[PDB]
Parts: C-alpha cells; structure tokens; sequence
C-alpha cells in the first residue's frame, strides 16, 4: 500500500532535477518557491513549466552548529582518582 | 550637561609566605586531595577542561598515548601540583 503522492508544501523552495534519461549529471537547480501543488506533481517559480513530485527535492533550512570536546568522568578502581574520556562533538 | 560622581579611595595589600615550606610543597592532608576530586569530577567539561589543561601543561601523556582518554592519578600526583590546581579551581568558581 503506497499512494502515489508526495506531500510538496506551496511556498516552500525545492530543487527541480532536469527532467530527461536518468543520468547523474543533470542535477536539480534553484531552489524555487511552489506556486501550485497536485497529487503527483508541482509547479515552481523560475523553471515556468510543470514537473514531477519524484524528480523534486525539499530544500535544508541550514543546519545546527553544534560541537565541544569534552571530558566524561568514569567509575575506575580508585581511591579519589578518575578517568576523563573525550567525548564526541 | 549631567553630572553624576564615581568614588573609589583606599587600596592596601599586606600577605606573605603560607608556611616555612623548605620542601616543594606537601602539606596537604588526604582531605585536601579529596575535596579537589569531587569538585573537579562532579563539574562538567569546563572543569575538567581546567584539569587536563594544567596536568598535560607540567606533564603530557595523553597524546603520546591514547588522546581519547587521560586518567588524573590525584593521590600518587605531585602535592605541588595538586595544591596549584586546587586554589586554581577553588578561585575558578568563586562559590561558596
């Protein structure tokens, strides 16, 4: 059970792959805003022309730019010793 | 034109020597090496950052051998050291 249909929001920017033989070398460009959404298909800003939901890509918002190495305390036989082991970003 | 006055006067400083100290520096109790492990361990990566910073500054290891990981040997470290680095992390936090 798979309904042929992909969710594409109205107003959001999409990358739009050039619609021809399946090679890797055309690649999708923009990203363009979605003026009108249907079932199976789109159409966006710029290319001004129709494509199709499978040959279309959401854009990333941007990221989180999130990293720190740190030190994490383990319980080692000791007295009032500890062993610090560098974690992960 | 706003006028509003500062005030600042006096300033003195009278400290000298802890002790005697003919040695390097070992007058700490096993308390003292206690009450520097919690307050380090418990602290987060900040602290611990502190830490690894001053033990690897005197004397690296980690980085010949194994970076992931450093074990901080309080009881068998220098008392020298261990004094240093608790009046350090004691003025680090300020905390009472």
């Amino acid at each position: 059970h798979h309904h042929h249909h992909h969710s594409h929001m109205v107003g959001d920017t999409v990358w739009v792959r050039r619609h021809q033989t399946k090679n890797l070398e055309p690649r999708w460009k923009g990203p363009y805003t979605v003026l009108l959404t249907t079932p199976t298909a789109l159409k966006v800003d710029g290319i001004a022309a129709w494509i199709h939901a499978a040959h279309v890509k959401a854009a990333d918002p941007g990221g989180g730019p999130s990293s720190r190495l740190t030190w994490r305390v383990q319980r080692s036989q000791n007295p009032l010793k500890i062993r610090l082991t560098r974690e992960a970003p | 034109h706003h006028h509003h006055h500062h005030s600042h006067m006096g300033k003195q400083a009278s400290a000298s020597y802890d002790s005697e100290e003919e040695e390097e520096g070992l007058p700490m109790s096993y308390d003292e090496k206690r009450q520097l492990s919690l307050d380090i361990n418990r602290l987060p990566g900040e602290k611990l950052g502190r830490v690894v910073h001053i033990i690897q500054s005197r004397e690296p290891s980690l980085r010949d051998s194994n970076p992931d990981e450093i074990e901080i040997d309080f009881e068998t470290l220098k008392p020298t050291t261990l004094r240093e680095l608790e009046r350090y992390v004691k003025s680090c936090l300020q905390k009472k």
